[PDB]
């Protein structure tokens, strides 16, 4: 059997969208940390498992679980991890990642082990997301507007309106957009309060050009985000990921 | 534990 | 752009 997603899985997942390093999961027994890097359609993720106790974990078994569609879109390769984890020890695995095509689902990391006479079972969403393959595209205003207008089919645009989770801090917002994988294009939207971005999603089989506009209303503490891309599922996925960052 | 990779 | 979030 598999544990349901741990409390805070979704909140924490959201912290690994625009950055690669952090603690993915921690309770009284176990700390799971991540460090990753991506280039083009590839990635390398280190997953670290720390035994916070003085007792060995036995039959320690981390498994990367991917839905059928996800497996066709995203190749994850990793090696056996030794099933014994000494008390106070930190062990690790390397996950080599290859994006074959655009994808919407996330892998689930399930960890099971014996701890003394107990059985432990933890499930968390693993932050391998489409924007990890999103790389910035610098371009002039004129070219941006040309490209924006070429993506005028209704299904190519996805929008969200949401309450700011964080202070609407101009410099941090810029940094988050860059961390998402977008270029930050200055003086495109004539309103200097707004943010405009462009990038390309790199997959083995295809590349997708994506444009975005983020419009803050500081008085109202809300944003409107617009994505345009040539693929409806890509517009949806990037819009929903990026929406949770501000 | 000291000895562990950290994530700050 | 076609319209603006903030009038
Ligand atoms: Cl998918």
């Amino acid at each position: 059997i598999l544990a349901p997603l741990a409390p805070g899985s979704e909140d924490n997942f959201a912290r690994f969208v625009c950055k690669n390093n952090g603690v993915l999961f921690e309770n009284q027994l176990l700390q799971i940390g991540l460090k990753s890097e991506f280039r083009q359609n590839l990635g390398r993720m280190f997953i670290f498992y720390g035994n916070k106790t003085s007792t060995q974990f036995l039959n320690f078994t981390p498994t990367l679980i991917c839905a059928d569609d996800l497996q066709t879109n995203l190749n994850l390769q990793t090696k056996p991890v030794d099933p014994t984890v000494d008390g106070g020890a930190q062990v690790q695995q390397v996950i080599n990642i290859e994006c074959i095509s655009d994808f919407t689902e996330a892998p689930v990391l399930n960890i099971q082990f014996r701890y003394g006479g107990t059985f432990q079972n933890v499930s968390v969403k693993l932050p391998i997301t489409l924007n990890k393959f999103f790389q910035p595209t610098e371009m002039a205003s004129q070219d941006f507007f040309q490209r924006w207008k070429q993506l005028s089919n209704p299904q190519q645009e996805v929008q969200n309106i949401f309450k700011a989770k964080h202070p609407m801090d101009t410099e941090i917002t810029k940094a988050k957009i860059i961390g998402f994988g977008s270029a930050l294009l200055e003086e495109v939207d004539p309103n200097p309060a707004n943010f405009v971005g462009a990038g390309i999603i790199h997959t083995k089989t295809t590349q997708i050009g994506c444009l975005l506009r983020l419009e803050p209303n500081l008085q109202a503490q809300m944003y409107r985000l617009t994505l345009r891309t040539s693929k409806d599922t890509v517009s949806q996925r990037l819009c929903e990921l990026l929406s949770e960052q501000f | 534990p000291k000895g562990w990779v950290t994530f700050e | 752009f076609e319209d603006n979030f903030v009038p």
